[PDB]
Parts: C-alpha cells; structure tokens; sequence
DNA sequence: CCCCCTTGAAGACGTGGTTTACGACCCCACCGCAGTGAGTGG
C-alpha cells in the first residue's frame, strides 16, 4: 500500500537510500537564483547527494 | 504523559511526539457498509 | 506633560452656560503586577490615572450668579503603561520599544522652486507657514 | 460573483475573515431595499431622489471604488477594495496568478 | 505573617481568560 | 459554488462608472455632450430636456 | 446640554473607555512602537537610540530623493554617518 | 420641493429652509390627514419635520455608519408615526414621533454594525445597548461582576458572557492559515483511497471461504443497503430458529476475522 | 458439536404529544510623462 511505503520512507530504511540512489540517476534538477536576469540564470544539473 | 495528560518535565521529544493531550466531541458520521463490517469483525467499540 | 493636555482641554463649559467642569490635580497609583508577574501572566504593565474634577453649577435666576452648588469627587480615567529601568515597555507580556522621530519643525520656511518653467528659465519663490496642529499657509509665485 | 470567490470564513475568538465585496453588495442590497420600499410607501419626490443618489454611488463603488471622489472606507481607514482592483496592478490577477 | 499571606493571595490568583476559554497549557522547548 | 452566478433587480436604472469616467468618456461622446453636464444629470442636481 | 438631574456626580461625567483605548492603540499599533531586538545587549542598545523619519507626519520611502538621504555638515557629532540600512531605508534610519 | 440634492450636504439645507409650523396651523393639517385622507396635509406634515429627524440622526455617529443611511431610516419611521397620528390628543407631533424614529435607527444598526447579525434573541438585543454604558474598564468581566448585570437585565450568566465576546471580536480582511483549503490536499485522499479498497479485497476473499449459507447471513444483514435482514426473517428463509441465525454470525464472523488477520 | 426453543429483558428507533426556544413581526401621544481643454487673440 501506499501508507506503508510511507511509514518505511519516514523510518527512513537502509533500502530507501538506494531506492533513492537508483532514482536521481540520469535525472536532471533545474536551478535558479532570483532575480533571474538573462537565460543563464536556470540551468540543469546532475544531482550527486 | 502525567495522570494529567501533560508530559513530563525533561523528557526528551521529536516530531510526532504527543506534549498535551486534548479530545473533542464528534457527533455523527457516516461509513461505508464494508468498512463498517469490517470494524464489526475487529470487534473495536465506535467513540463519540 | 498630562498637564498640558488637561490644561489645554479643560475647563469645558456647555452650550447653554449652566454648568462646567474644571480640572483640579492628577495622580498615578500603584501597579497592580511586578514587571516580572506581568511577563510571567503576559498583561501590560500599567498604572491607574485619578483626577480630581470639580463641577460647578451655574444658576440661571440670577445674571451673574454661578454658585449654585459645586462639587468634588475623584475620577478614574484608565491605564498608562510604565516604562521599566532600561527604557521599555511590558504590553501584553513582551517587551517593547518606542522609536524617537526626526521631522520638521513648525515655523515658516521660505524656499525657491527649481528646474521649473526651464523653458521661461527663471526661479520661483514661495513660502509656508506650518503648525504644530492646524491647517497650511502658502504663498507663492507665477512666472509673471 | 459565486460566494467562494469572496470567502467568508469564521476563526477561533469569535473573529470572522471576509472580503469587501460582500459588504459593498450588502449596501447595494440595503439601498436597493429601501429605495422600492419609498417607493411603494408614496414618499415625497425629495427623498425619494436622495435615495436614487445614494444607490447610484453605491453601485458606481461597488464597480470602482476610487474613481470620483472619496473612497469608500472600512475599519482601519482604508479603501475597499472593488472589483476593478483585483484585476489591475501588480497584484492583480495578471501579473500575480497568471 | 501579613507579608507571606499577601505573596500567597498574589501567586494564587486566578487568571483573566477569554469567553469560551477553559484552560491554556504552555510548553517550552529546548535545543 | 465557484461557477453559480446570481444577480439584482434594480429599481431605478444606475450608469456605469467605467463607460462614464474613463477617458474618454464613451457616453459622452455618443450624446456628444459635456462631460460636466453628464456628471450633473446623473447626481441629481440639474434637469435635461 | 441634555442633562436634567442637579444631583450629578462627577463619575456621571467621564467615561473613561476613549482615553485608555487611544493610549492602547498608541502603544500597541504604532509604526514606531515594534518588538525590542534581543540578539544581543549591542542590538537592544541600538534599538533604543534609533532615530527614524517614517512614520505618522514623517515621510515615504517611495516619496522621498536623493537630498534627504545624504550626509549634511551639520550631522557631525549628532547623526553617524555610517550606521544605516543598506537597503531602501538607506536615508531615512539614523543613529545617534 | 423640487430643490436640488446633489449630496448629503445639499439635502440638508433644503431640510433645513422649510419653515417649522406652529402648533394652531398643525391640528389642521392633522385633522384632514386624519378623517379626510389627504396626501397634501400628510406631504406638508413629513417635510416641515424633515430638519426632526437630520439632528435625531447625529447622536448615532459613534456605530461607525454613514450618516446619509441613518437619516434615511429615520425618515421612514417618522413616515409611520404621520400615518398614525390622532391629532384630538392635544399633542406635537414632535413628541410622537420620537418613538418611532428612534426605533427605525436601533435596528438598522442592529443588522449592519458587523458582517453578521450580533443581537437575534429578546435577551441579545437588551444586552447590546446597555453593555456599552455598564463596561468601564477595558477587559473582560470577573465572576462577581456578571451576576450583577445579569440581575438587573433579567438574562443569565451565560448571555452576559456570550454578548461580550462579541463586543470585542475585530474583523480582519481578507488577503496565516485561515487562506488555506482544508479540503484541498489530494495526496491524503489517494492514499486513504488506496487504504480503504485494499482491505475490502481481504473481506471478498474471506467471504469466500465461508460456507454458502453463513455467506447469505453476512451478505443480507450487513452488505445488503436497500435492506437490512434482521434475525427472524432469514430463520423463516432456511428454516431455522431465531437464535441460530444470531448464534451463527459469531461462528462465520471468527472465521471472517480469521482468514482477515493471516 | 449440529439443531429447534426459551423467558428475561436491553436497547432500538422513532415520535409527534408535549414543551421550550429561536427568530420575526407588530405598538409606543515623488515623478516625469502625455492627452485634455478651454481660451484666448486673431
């Protein structure tokens, strides 16, 4: 069930982090800093936690 | 928690943790039939 | 201080002229709650005013009599929060801070306009007369 | 406009949240009542004009508030807001929600 | 005597709560 | 309740402020009027023919 | 003026609820009166030497120019030239 | 009376510029008003009292109301009081009509001094305008203090207290958790969804186990929603007591319970 | 351990008789900018 993978994320379980390790690979996250003046001011980065 | 339902000075808490506790009047509800069953089942009293 | 203000509003007579009040003296009582009781119970920190008020009653069967009956007794008109020691106030349980203003002085002040009728490319004078409380006075001029 | 756009909601000291919309349609609503009951009731011309003028500037502030001339006011001496001013500015519906 | 039963009127008073208030707990924590 | 409208039967017929004091005034250029005299009609204080 | 009674009491005559809900509003609602800044005994001592031109009679801070907010030759030894805001109450915030 | 108002202030004067009648020349006018029904004697009586009501009207300037919406209350009332004046009394018409007028003015304030109505009750309304002159001290009453204003009123402590919350109530505006929908987060609302169809499958498939005549007791009496079969109608059904079809529940409901819990 | 009773009563759901209670109605003798408008004088 869902509530289920909630309690085990919110106990925060050793097969979490990998879950989490498998799912930012290849996922790119997008960053900004205000105020945004030109284009240049977001652009896309691979996450390393 | 004390015999008063306050916690106790000192105690060390987190997120989640109940400090005082405190119930309220609910009055009627509805439910569906199968969840309603299935509370019959478990055998657990309905509260007000 | 209370003095000028209670000096500036009274005496206060009627419209008919049958009765007025007159102002006597002032007094502030004693703080119900230490600074420390009212921070621990979170209520302001204030004393009572009680003003001495006297009233006189003027009688009307005569032109110029006004002794009718006068009369004394002790009012209460509410709370004037206490500064502590070190210069603050207690309101409801928190300390709190009154900051000092910087702003024009009343008088007349006599000044010249600038960078307008560029075109005409002259100066114009004006003047105002500001009050402590009132209205505005201004004076002045048009290229002609 | 529908109700859950100018909400009205209750808190815990007896306190109420609401928007002005409801109290400039309720003078509305109240001017508009009292104008059809003079004018049911056989009133003089006088009163009757008097009652017109005032329901003329409660609708021309309930569409604008601060177009002609005093604005209407509420509690803490501010302008009511009207319906004109939750489309214009930089607080508007534009510039702050789309 | 006077002295002490006037702190113990003092600390003993009730509070001024709001209409429809029954009783406020406070809790204060540290970190 | 988001989406039902209502509306308010009015007794007496009231001008929009919009199509009255935004300049220019649409009112009083289709009547070819003044916009003072328009403003004067409207608030009861004068009479036209 | 509308009174009858001679039998008047000064109590009769004032009510004391306009005066100490002023007074309240005053200390309570202010622009100038705000919560003491407690990070430390420095910042509760320039809090309570702070000298400001907002407020009730006072100016804006979108209304105000660039002859305000500089530093005048009279300011020496009253106003500190240094200690001000750096942001748009540059001007208009002062210490002594 | 074709004077022009184009505001408060202009309507004032003309109020104003009539000329207040004496008493001889007001019983005549009454006097047709009262047998002959004449709109032109009621006409003059409403506009020489016009300046009444506009003076009545200026002692009601600390509820916070415009001004022009008290005076017009004020003049319907003194509208009431015309209609229903006898003028063989002897009377003014000043003194009538105060009653009236005074009355229209209480309760428009009444119903417009909040966004909602403060006083409904016989006791609210009592309250409302004596509370105003009975406070002193800014605050809320002791204990003592209620029984005293409570007896003089003839209300009970619970109205005293109940009225003066609603004194002191300030309405803020809308623009801190009170913009927030609480009706809004649909990421709780999937996972109870998902909590709730989960387990009613365990109750299909425990069902499923029970033999085929307890299933027909557990589906009749407790599934069935158009109607709830009670004991005695599904003895008759199979032919059984009416303390066999109870006493068969707790049997199938251990075995409900048993396949739920595995 | 299936079956039909018993036999005593606990609560179960109205229920509109009976009875308060709410709500309403009646009387009261800065900042520069640009478009507008009269307003001349001609």
């Amino acid at each position: 069930t869902i509530k289920a993978a909630k309690k085990m994320v919110e106990r925060e379980e050793a097969v979490v982090w990998d879950i989490l390790d498998e799912v930012i690979r290849e996922h790119p996250v997008l960053l900004n800093r205000a105020p945004t003046l030109h284009r240049l001011g977001i652009q896309a980065f691979e996450p390393v936690l | 928690l004390d015999e008063s339902g306050i916690v106790y000075i000192g105690a060390e808490v987190t997120g989640g943790d109940i400090l005082v506790g405190k119930v309220t009047p609910k009055g009627e509800t509805q439910l569906t039939p199968e969840e309603k069953l299935l509370r019959a089942i478990f055998g657990e009293k309905a509260s007000d | 201080g209370l003095e000028a203000a209670f000096r500036s509003v009274f005496p206060i007579q009627s419209y008919s002229g049958n009765s007025e009040l007159q102002y006597v003296s002032y007094r502030l009582g004693e703080p119900v709650f230490d600074v420390q009781e009212c921070q621990i119970r979170g209520v302001t920190y204030s004393a009572p005013l009680r003003v001495k008020l006297r009233l006189v009653i003027y009688e009307r069967e005569a032109p110029e009599g006004t002794v009718k009956d006068i009369k004394e007794q002790e009012v209460y008109m509410g709370e004037i929060p206490l500064m502590t020691d070190n210069g603050t106030f207690v309101i409801n349980g928190t300390e709190r801070v009154i900051v000092s203003q910087l702003h024009r002085s009343p008088g007349v002040f006599f000044d010249s306009d600038k960078g307008k009728t560029h075109s005409s490319g002259k100066v114009l004078y004006n003047a105002r007369i500001i009050p402590y409380r009132g209205s505005w006075l201004d004076f002045e001029f048009d290229p002609k | 406009l529908p109700p859950d756009l100018r909400p009205l909601v209750p808190l815990d000291g007896g306190r109420f949240a609401t928007s002005d919309l409801n109290d400039l349609y309720r003078r509305v609503i109240n001017r508009n009542n009292r104008l059809k009951r003079l004018l049911d009731l056989a009133a003089p011309d006088i009163i009757v004009r008097n009652e017109k003028r005032m329901l003329q500037e409660a609708v021309d502030a309930l569409l604008d508030n601060g177009r002609r001339g005093r604005a209407i006011t509420g509690s803490n001496k501010r302008p009511l807001k009207s319906l004109a001013d939750m489309i214009k500015g930089k607080q508007g519906r534009f510039r702050q929600n789309l | 005597e006077k002295k002490l039963e006037a702190k113990r009127r003092k600390i003993t008073q009730g509070d001024d709560l709001a209409p429809g208030v029954l009783k406020i707990v406070k809790v204060y924590l540290a970190v | 309740r988001r989406e039902r409208m209502g509306h308010i039967e009015l007794a007496s017929p009231t001008a929009h402020i919009w199509f009255l004091k935004s300049l220019p005034s649409r009112i009083g250029l289709l009547l070819d009027m003044p916009l003072r005299d328009i403003e004067r009609v409207l608030y009861f204080e004068s009479y036209v023919v | 003026s509308l009174g009858d009674l001679d039998t008047l009491m000064p109590q009769d005559m004032i009510n004391a609820k306009p005066i100490s809900a002023a007074v309240k509003e005053f200390f309570g609602s202010s622009q100038l009166s705000q919560f003491m800044d407690q990070n430390n005994p420095l910042s509760e001592i320039t809090h309570k030497r702070r000298i400001s031109a907002l407020g009730p009679g006072g100016l804006t801070r979108e209304r105000a120019g660039f002859e305000v907010r500089d530093v005048h030759p009279t300011h020496y030894g009253r106003v500190c030239p240094i200690e001000t805001p750096e942001g748009p109450n540059i001007g208009l915030i002062n210490s002594l | 009376a074709l004077a022009p108002v184009g505001n408060l202030d202009s309507y004032i004067r003309a109020a104003n510029a009539w000329p207040m009648l004496s008493a001889d020349e007001e019983r005549a006018l009454a006097e047709k008003l009262h047998y002959h029904g004449d709109l032109e004697a009621a006409k003059t009586l409403i506009l020489s009292h016009l300046r009444f009501v506009v003076h009545i009207a200026r002692n009601y300037a600390g509820y916070g109301l415009p001004q022009a919406d008290l005076i017009q209350e004020g003049n319907i009332g003194l509208m009431k009081a015309v209609r229903r004046f006898n003028p063989e009394v002897g009377v003014r018409l000043v003194s009538f009509a105060v009653h009236w007028i005074k009355a229209e003015i209480h309760e428009y304030v009444l119903r417009n001094w909040r966004i909602v109505k403060v006083a409904t009750t016989k006791a609210q309304r009592k309250l409302f305008f004596n509370l105003r002159k009975t406070k002193q001290r800014l605050g809320w009453f002791n204990q003592d203090e209620v029984e005293m204003v409570a007896r003089e009123l003839g209300v009970t402590s619970k109205d005293v207290r109940e009225m003066e919350s609603r004194m002191a109530a300030q309405d803020m505006t809308f623009d801190v958790l009170y913009l927030q929908d609480k009706s809004s987060n649909f990421a709780d609302g999937i996972e109870d969804d998902n909590w709730e169809e989960q387990a009613a499958n365990r109750l299909t498939d425990a069902m499923q186990g029970l033999d085929e005549r307890s299933q027909d007791i557990i589906r009749a009496r407790w599934l069935d929603e158009d109607n709830k079969s009670t004991l005695q109608e599904l003895a008759d059904r199979y032919g059984v007591s009416a303390e066999r079809v109870r006493q068969l529940e707790k049997n199938a409901m251990k075995k409900l319970r048993a396949a739920i819990e595995a």
